[PDB]
């Protein structure tokens, strides 16, 4: 409205029109991809597939954690 | 200074508890209670580490988890009957 | 370390500064007397650990003959 | 209370403290050396509670400090004369080191009302925006005060501590009853002195003449005595249990 | 015995630091604000630094008292002291040292008028408080523990806002000293048994049932005026609000916690027969102050008020979890203690904000506060949820602990309690909403200022604080859990 | 530009700085040893909970009475 | 070098030894029980 | 929004706080009313006793009725 | 990559609530929409790695609450009743914020809209995904604080902010039944994880004491758990929040309030069904509980005005033929039915809102009419979902909703007989409020404003889409989907859901049953259809009775009013508690006895004593002379005449009499 | 016009004012005496008394004698 022109907000306030905004937007997409690498790795490393799928799948090339858990009286 | 490694105590009981009188020996009645803490939570983790085989039982054998995981589900729920500070006494 | 002079030295310096504070004055209206201040109290933190000593060796004593008065009365 | 309050403030100050050190060694000599049954020591009793009790609630009525003053002197006694009644070694030390505190935080009282007396200083409320006009004077005061109450790590902690310390242990309830009860109104009557010079915002304030060196010199030393008394409290206790056995042996 | 600790960080300079700080600051003059200010902030500063090192160098392993060290008082050395923390203490003293440096930035822009007489009574505090959280004896704790009503009477008397805290100082001071005197008569009666006070030798030594059941309504008396427990309670909402903002915070955040501290190093160890045939008493009086307490916080139209009678039914939910005397109940309490020692500071600091702005505490004369205050509503809402319980949130980890330890005792103390997440929902976000939410009152308020530099600042330790123990609180209940598992396991051999 | 500013501080004159409060610099460095004392020592002490030495203790317990009989 | 493991020697000069700490606590029980 | 209204009379006490056209006691009777429909109609369910008119015989299954299968002792 | 699913709408939120500044109302748009959907694409893939593959994914990252035996921690559970959850979350999530790219173009707070939108989202992956009860319970609480902030997203109106404090402390009641059957699970078993507590179900037979009384353990658990479930689900203890939550914009009542977070607690039934099987008491209770609530939720919906409150009260009753499916121990069948609502709920809660858009905000029936030909693309939406929704044939609706009145119908009990007659009268009720909304929106003559059909417009690309998908989701999922779940012997769901043997049914169900019953739907739908056409188009003289007759006017007012169930409540408890925080715990205890017997009470004797005390000071030197003497004289006369006293007196007597004293004039 | 501080309401500030002094209007009525006696006396008993037979219950369910308490 009036006030609200002077108040900061982080999620912009009412009718937010950034001049950049397109730039700004991509320059999120490439930080959001980059968090999301890390959390590939992690996922990929911790995941645990106790049960060979019955055709292969899109994991059985970044996930080597396939048909592991079979000896469950070994578990601690 | 501590040295390097896990921490190191004795594996048995403390002698000069008197069961009977516990208030007899002020020093053992002290390393006597220490003593039934560290048992009490090797019992703890010993139903842990059973807990972690019924879990992986039932995950690697689905519906034939009741058939392949009774014996291990009593030793489970055996180990939790008296374990900890929960509801059973000793 | 912390010794009676050195306590006693504060004490007197800090009774002075004190003083001229009560006084409304400046904390250091007149330093000789903080010199002053501070020669006293270490003489009297001195002699008062030794009379401590003193008086921890004439009670020792007198309990010594309280508690033989008091033993008496088994015999 | 009334020749306390009437007297020129030099003669209240010097009867409230002297008198009572001559009497007591009086009656330590004439009846502790002496012997009769627990008949005298349940005078002492008696005459404790009623101090205590009476002492509290008429210093809590003052508004004036001379009578407030008197009336915990009064208070006091009570709790000094509880160790008399005991009838045991560490009673007459507890006695002596109580007399010992109470005089040396009352000349720390007088010393404050004699400087605050050459602006004729009448009435607690006289005592308004203290802690403003004279800010070091306001702290030495309440310390007193605080003593006064027995807040610890004070001087005047012992006093309460030996009251508990021989009803627990000759075995009275009542009188553990009455000097909790007691000690409270102490604490409330005491820090309405510490409310009306730091939280008062008073329309007319009084501003006091500073006080001569001798006062200021004395005050010093007994505001260092009773903060820090606890910190090296030996010699008193070794020397007040000197005192009680020479009265025996 | 002289028991002097090797570690060259130990408990003496913790102490001593502060002390220093206050000695330092009453010779500068009072026209020197910024030096006055610096070194209190500095000296604070310092003493959490301390006590974090303090931190890294526990050992989780043992339930032998910590950095032990002794002090003496006579050259007789009959009455020998001493000083030391374990798994239960040392969260307590990390928080006190965290907390000071708080409610010196709080009253940053009116030190003008403040002085060095603020800086050095919340010095004092710290130096007290810390003590009292560092003894193995029961007669220091008392000393220590009333000598904390001086400083604090002074200021809520001096920096309060009103005239309605001398009232409130008043009843504070008294109260107090009730409940004190009560523990100095059960010290005297354990010292006649005893002939010490020392707290590692009365563990070892066994106490009649008769004398147990005496001993434990003296410590209790005591301990449930600073819990609070009902009816004793009426005190804290006068002197929690008539309070300075970084007052009100001290009062909450650690003054509250001596009283199950209590319970906790002194009344449940020391008497394990007389704490059972307690147990449903105490039961009662927590679950009945929670329901209660918590319908009273409804109808408050004062901020203050509702914040301060908030804590009332969080403290006697953390006497209901010590007293299941299992590991979940035990560790459950203390969580939630340090967990309420940071919302309640902080949602006492988010009113303080609003209040230093507009001078008022009514509900009615705010509202509509997020187009004006976006920053402050934003965290304002985190604390309203850290208040709740909500999962995430370092409350919600104390509070469900402590119901799983309730709950493995006694059913039905359990599901009274865990009526607290109904009632507790309902004031706070009705708080929310009637402050934050809703349209603008020009008429009552027209100009307004989000949170500067130094407000944006005072909360982040609070946001990171509540975040790390909601999601991770293991790093706590590893150093705590020896300690915790001692005391449920003291007094029985089986 | 965005609308209003953050913390609510007009800016400085263009070309110049802000002129950071006394108690910034202080409370920052605190911050940065707080990150760095926790996040580092927290890490390197030695992990001595009672737990990590009970499931060591439970695994080889349970090693010898299975090994045996 | 490491940062890491020069930690681990850092807070291994810190923390008391733990003999010379459970010692001195039973010196103190006996002693005072004795006392 | 357009003007908060500015008390100009002493508020009463329950003013923080503060379903038209039918009464509280009489909602009340309503609201059993139909809550009695739901007892009405489970009192008929047993009275129907649908389970003593079943067309069909009980399942059962080989192997001791899945008695291993089920978790029973080999 | 399955971490990714969980977290992308997070990262997506956060980038959007804290950078929405920079990103304004297109980029905070596109950030959080294409997260979503990335999320929604892996999704699909997770449920061919795990469905159709048969190969279920087990994530642990640390330990969140670790406490002796209680062994709480952040992992992640994945298998075929996950995954189905998973692409009904994800899917219809990307749905509603494209949607919602177009709905809320000209909000002034899109960027913030779209935060709340993708931290539900993952609040929702995390309830679905969770290993063990309290990271189930984390994303229970985490979809309900979600639901608040959309609720009064419009934080000036008076009435969002109601319905969303509502709608959180109803929930939270909810909240209370759940948290203590999770106290239950972990003191009857020693811990929370779902593996673990599955394989030991079976074993439990002791009693505990719950409320001073002797009760099963198993079977106190499970109607604590359902409890929880009752509040998410609206069902007939705790339904009356949900047709309140239609405060929100039109695309929170879709997502939330109908196509996933009001069916988490069908899912946890059907999560815990190897828990749940073993309680046949709680499997009655849920049997009666949701039957009940589908007669409710439909009589309410016959007399609603405003569109999304009619579909509202559908979803409600919708959910109770889920429920009672779950109680008569079909636990695949509640799943398929969810996922079918999923896609027709959304269509008409996301069509609905078209028409709402298009007529100004205009939300009255009794202002709408005609615009079956002004709105071609809604009107066809609205119809395949309202006729998916009454379950005609072969549509999506039929393959799930008739095969659960055939089940009830071959349960031969007394909870299963309740069911039966419920479940069959409330088609009839549903078919009736179905087509009344068809009808009086689009089919009758106008009734609407002029100003309103001159502003018209029909839904635009980011509108379009979702409402085209939805519709072909509506007619052939249904169908696509009737093997892969419900197929006889189908081992689609693996170890997901449990059924014993003794309560197998599905056979009978379709074999043994009287070829009438396969009917009894169609024969009801299309009486209802008839009535809905004979009440709205051939009657006007229908609405004399509610006008002359106080019956006839009260029943409406009954209906109408939701059977007076919010005013009751409100009367009766709402206000009782909060009557009793003023009145008694403070007036009455608080600032009354405790002030009189306290402080307020002991100043003013204490004041009285010391005011009496100082009067004994009279100034008069006579007085003290004679309290001196008469000092002496009780001095004398206690310690030596007290020989022979004692045979009149008693010391007791003495104390009294001087106690006494006190009270005189 | 000026100045952060709230425009003050005499009525709001009354009602603020009248709440806080409640004490002062304590009049022992018979209404005052039922509430006293309910949820002061009456429901802590009742309360205490479920919590000690949740125990004794307990206590016989475990094949152990009544515990005694206070």
């Amino acid at each position: 409205g009036d006030f609200r022109a002077k108040v900061w907000s982080m999620t912009g306030g009412p009718n937010c029109r950034p001049k950049h905004w397109r730039r700004n937007t991509a320059i999120a997409m490439f930080g959001v991809f980059l968090v999301c690498i890390p959390i590939a790795k992690l996922s990929a490393k911790l995941e645990q597939r106790p049960h060979m799928p019955v055709r292969p799948i899109p994991s059985q090339i970044w996930c080597k954690n396939f048909g592991t858990k079979d000896d469950y009286e070994k578990e601690h | 200074g501590r040295k390097k490694g896990l921490p190191e105590f004795e594996e048995s009981a403390p002698d000069g508890f008197d069961p009977e009188n516990p208030y007899k020996d002020p020093v053992a009645m002290v390393e006597m209670r220490e003593h039934i803490v560290r048992e009490k939570w090797i019992q703890i983790e010993k139903a842990k580490i059973l807990r972690e085989k019924v879990k992986w039982c039932y995950r690697v054998e689905g519906v034939n988890h009741y058939q392949k995981c009774r014996h291990l589900v009593q030793q489970y729920l055996d180990s939790t009957r008296g374990v900890g500070w929960g509801k059973d006494h000793r | 370390p912390i010794s009676a002079t050195m306590v006693g030295a504060l004490l007197g310096l800090g009774t002075q500064m004190y003083s001229n504070a009560l006084r409304k004055l400046p904390y250091m209206r007149h330093p000789w007397e903080h010199v002053v201040g501070m020669g006293l109290g270490a003489v009297f933190a001195n002699q008062l650990v030794k009379w401590d000593v003193k008086l921890k060796e004439d009670l020792d004593v007198m309990l010594a003959k309280a508690r033989a008065a008091n033993e008496r009365r088994y015999f | 209370p009334d020749i306390y309050e009437g007297s020129p403030t030099p003669v209240t100050a010097f009867l409230s403290i002297a008198p009572k050190i001559s009497i007591f060694a009086n009656i330590l000599r004439v009846f502790i050396y002496g012997s009769y049954g627990a008949t005298l020591q349940q005078i002492f009793f008696f005459c404790s509670i009623a101090s205590m009790i009476l002492g509290a609630l008429a210093a809590m009525a003052q508004t004036k400090v001379k009578r407030l003053l008197a009336y915990s002197s009064i208070g006091h006694v009570g709790y000094i004369c509880i160790g008399f009644s005991c009838g045991t070694i560490e009673g007459i030390q507890s006695l002596l080191i109580g007399i010992f505190i109470y005089a040396l935080m009352t000349m720390d009282a007088f010393a404050i009302v004699l400087a605050l007396r050459q602006t004729r200083v009448k009435y607690i409320a006289d005592l308004g925006a203290l802690a403003k006009t004279n800010p070091i004077l306001a702290i030495t005061f309440s310390i007193t005060m605080f003593s006064y109450a027995g807040i610890p790590p004070l001087a005047g902690f012992c006093s309460k501590f030996y009251l508990f310390f021989a009803a627990l242990g000759c075995g009275a309830y009542f009188l553990a009853l009455v000097g909790v009860v007691t000690s409270v109104i102490g604490c409330f009557y005491y820090i309405r002195l510490v409310k009306r010079m730091f939280f008062d915002t008073p329309r007319t304030w009084i501003l006091y003449e500073p006080m001569d060196r001798n006062k200021s010199l004395l005050l010093a030393m007994t505001s260092f005595f009773i903060t820090l008394f606890l910190l090296y409290p030996s010699p008193l206790f070794s020397v007040t249990h000197q005192m009680a056995l020479s009265l025996y042996l | 015995l002289e028991h002097f600790c090797e570690c060259y960080f130990n408990l003496s300079g913790l102490i001593l630091c502060p002390v220093l700080g206050s000695i330092i600051l009453l010779f500068i003059p009072n026209s020197r604000i910024r030096l006055i200010r610096l070194i209190g902030l500095c000296a604070s500063l310092i003493t959490f630094l301390y006590s974090l090192v303090l931190w890294i160098q526990f050992d989780s392993s043992t339930a032998k008292f910590q950095f032990v060290e002794s002090l003496r008082w006579l050259p007789y050395e009959n009455i020998n002291f001493y000083l030391g923390i374990d798994g239960i203490s040392l969260f307590f003293v990390i928080l006190t040292t965290f907390l000071i440096p708080i409610c010196i930035l709080v009253g940053w822009s009116g030190m003008r008028s403040y002085g060095k007489e603020y800086i050095i009574a919340f010095l004092i505090c710290e130096f007290l408080m810390i003590a009292v959280f560092c003894m193995l004896d029961l007669l220091l704790f008392y000393v220590f523990f009333e000598s904390v009503l001086i400083p604090m009477f002074i200021i809520i008397g001096v920096w309060g806002s009103r005239q309605r805290k001398i009232k409130a100082a008043y009843q504070f001071f008294l109260y107090t000293l009730l409940g004190s005197l009560f523990m100095l008569l059960a010290i005297l009666l354990i010292l006649f048994q005893t002939g010490t006070t020392d707290l590692q030798i009365l563990l070892t030594t066994e106490f009649s049932e008769r004398r147990q059941i005496f001993l434990w309504i003296a410590f209790f008396a005591s301990f449930a005026v600073k819990v609070p427990m009902v009816p004793v309670h009426i005190w804290l909402p006068e002197a929690h609000v008539e309070a300075p903002t970084a007052g009100s915070v001290i009062l909450a955040g650690i003054l509250l916690k001596f009283g199950t501290y209590g319970f906790l190093r002194f009344s449940i160890p020391m008497f394990p027969e007389a704490t059972l045939c307690f147990t449903p008493f105490i039961y009662t009086l927590s679950a009945i102050a929670i329901i209660y307490t918590s319908l009273t916080t409804l109808r408050q139209i004062d901020l203050k008020k509702i914040i301060a009678y908030s804590s009332v039914a969080h403290m006697n939910l953390v006497t209901i979890g010590m007293f299941s005397l299992n590991i979940q109940g035990i560790g459950g309490s203390i969580l939630l203690m340090l967990s309420h020692g940071l919302v309640s500071s902080a949602l006492f600091l988010c009113v303080g904000v609003l209040y230093d702005r507009h001078k008022t505490r009514l509900v009615r004369y705010y509202g509509g506060l997020v187009s004006t205050m976006p920053n402050f509503s934003t965290i304002f809402f985190f604390f309203t949820l850290a208040n709740m319980s909500l999962p995430g949130t370092s409350s919600f980890i104390g509070e469900f602990l402590i119901l799983v330890g309730a709950f493995q005792r006694n059913s039905l103390v359990a599901t009274l309690a865990a009526l607290g997440m109904i009632l507790g929902a309902a004031y706070s976000l009705w708080l929310y909403n009637r402050v934050v939410s809703g349209n603008l009152k020009p008429d009552f308020l027209h100009k307004f200022s989000d949170l500067n530099g130094r407000e944006v600042f005072i909360f982040i330790p609070f946001l990171v604080g509540l975040v790390w123990m909601g999601v991770y609180p293991k790093v706590f209940l590893d150093c705590m859990h020896t300690s915790v598992s001692n005391l449920v396991q003291h007094g029985k051999f089986h | 530009r965005p609308k209003g500013y953050f913390m609510n501080r007009t800016p400085p004159a263009p070309g110049q700085s802000r002129k950071w409060e006394d108690w910034e610099l202080p409370c920052y460095i605190t911050s940065f040893l707080t990150i760095v004392i926790l996040g580092v020592g927290l890490n390197a002490k030695p992990d001595l909970s009672i737990e990590t030495w009970a499931h060591q203790k439970a695994l080889e317990r349970l090693e010898m009475e299975k090994l045996a009989t | 070098g490491f940062i890491m493991e020069f930690a681990e020697n850092l807070v291994l000069r810190l923390m008391e030894n733990p003999e010379e700490r459970d010692r001195k606590a039973r010196e103190h029980i006996y002693e005072m029980h004795e006392r | 929004v357009g003007k908060h209204i500015v008390p100009d009379k002493p508020l009463s006490v329950n003013d923080e706080l503060m379903a038209d056209t039918v009464g509280k006691y009489e909602a009340l009777a309503w609201l059993s009313g139909g809550l009695g429909f739901f007892v009405g109609l489970g009192l008929l369910a047993v009275l129907n006793d649908k389970a003593s008119k079943v067309p069909f015989t009980p399942r059962v299954y080989p192997y001791d009725n899945l008695r291993v299968e089920l978790g029973g002792e080999p | 990559m399955y971490l990714l699913i969980v977290f992308l709408p997070l990262l997506g939120s956060s980038v959007a609530g804290f950078f929405g500044r920079f990103l304004g109302s297109e980029g905070s748009a596109i950030m959080t929409t294409t997260c979503v959907s990335f999320s929604s694409i892996l999704s699909l893939i997770a449920f061919y790695e795990v469905a159709l593959g048969a190969s279920a994914c087990y994530l642990r990252i640390a330990p969140w609450i670790s406490s002796e035996m209680f062994d709480a921690s952040w992992g992640f559970l994945f298998d075929s009743l996950t995954v189905v959850m998973l692409i009904v979350v994800t899917f219809i999530s990307s749905l509603v914020h494209l949607y919602s790219i177009s709905y809320m173009s000209e909000d002034p707070h899109s960027p913030r809209f779209m935060c709340y939108l993708s931290i539900f989202t993952f609040f929702m992956l995390m309830l679905v995904t969770g290993d063990n009860f309290l990271q189930l319970f984390l994303g229970w609480e985490g979809v309900g604080l979600a639901s608040y902030l959309l609720i009064h997203f419009w934080f000036t109106r008076l009435q969002a902010d109601k319905a969303a404090i509502k709608a959180m402390l109803v929930n939270r009641v909810g909240d209370f039944g759940l948290a203590l059957g999770i106290l239950g699970c972990f003191t009857l078993f020693q811990t929370v994880d779902f593996s673990t507590i599955f394989a030991c179900a079976s074993v439990p037979r002791n009693s505990w004491i719950f409320c001073n009384m002797r009760l099963n353990a198993i079977s106190l658990i499970c109607i604590l758990l359902f409890i929880g479930a009752v509040g998410k689900s609206a069902q007939i203890g705790l339904h009356t929040w949900l047709p309140d939550a239609m405060e929100g914009p039109t695309p929170v009542s879709a997502l939330i309030h109908a196509a996933t977070m009001v069916t988490a607690g069908v899912f946890m039934i059907a999560r815990c069904s190897p828990l749940f099987e073993y309680s046949p008491t709680a499997l009655i209770v849920i049997t009666f509980a949701g039957a009940m609530t589908s007669f409710l939720a439909a009589t309410t919906g016959i007399l609603q005005n405003d569109l999304k409150r009619v579909i509202a009260y559908s979803t409600c009753s919708q959910l109770g033929y889920m429920i009672f499916a779950c109680g008569i121990s079909n636990y695949s069948v509640s799943v398929f039915h969810l996922m079918n609502h999923a896609f027709f709920k959304a269509l008409l809660f996301l069509s609905a809102g078209s028409v709402i858009h298009a007529m100004s905000d205009e939300q009255d029936m009794r202002k709408m009419g005609g615009l079956a030909s002004s709105f071609p693309l809604t009107y066809a939406m609205m119809l395949i979902g309202s006729l998916s929704l009454i379950g005609f044939p072969f549509l999506t609706g039929f393959y799930s909703k008739d095969v659960i009145l055939e089940l009830a119908y071959t349960k031969y009990t007394i909870s299963g007989n309740f069911a039966f007659w419920l479940g069959s009268v409330s088609v009839l009720f549903t078919s009736y409020y179905s087509f009344r909304l068809l009808f009086l929106t689009f089919l009758v003559p106008t009734n609407s404003f002029g100003r309103d059909i001159s502003r018209c417009h029909d839904a635009p690309i980011p509108m379009a889409i979702p409402l085209i998908l939805l519709a072909l989701g509506s007619l052939f999922v249904g169908y696509l989907a009737k093997d892969m779940m419900i197929g006889l012997g189908t081992n689609f769901w693996a170890n997901s859901l449990l059924v014993l043997p003794k309560n197998e049914i599905l056979a009978e169900s379709e074999f043994a049953a009287p070829t009438i019953i396969k009917l009894i739907p169609i024969l009801f739908s299309t009486l209802g259809a008839f009535v809905a056409y004979n009440v709205n188009l051939v009657a006007d003289q229908f609405q004399r009775a509610f006008q002359t007759s106080t019956f006839c006017n009260r029943l409406y007012s009954f209906f109408n009013k939701r059977w007076f169930f919010d005013q009751v409540l409100n009367d009766f408890l709402v206000r009782s508690f909060l009557r009793f925080g003023y009145e008694v715990s403070f007036e009455a205890l608080d600032k009354g006895a405790i002030e009189i017997l306290g402080p307020y009470g002991i100043s003013y004797t204490f004041r009285r004593l010391a005011e009496r005390i100082s009067q004994l000071q009279s100034g008069f030197v006579y007085h003290y002379a004679f309290a001196m003497l008469l000092g002496l004289t009780l001095f004398v006369t206690f310690f030596c005449m007290w020989d022979s006293l004692s045979s009149w007196v008693d010391n007791r007597l003495s104390f009294i009499l001087i106690v006494s004293s006190f009270y005189t004039k | 016009g000026g100045g952060m501080e709230t425009n003050k309401n005499k009525f709001i500030e009354d009602w603020g004012s009248a709440r806080e002094n409640l004490e002062h209007n304590f009049r022992w009525t018979r209404r005052n005496f039922a509430l006293i006696g309910i949820f002061g006396i009456a429901l802590p008993i009742i309360v205490y008394k479920g919590i000690v037979k949740d125990f004794h219950m307990q206590d016989e369910d475990a094949g152990r004698p009544h515990r005694k308490f206070l």
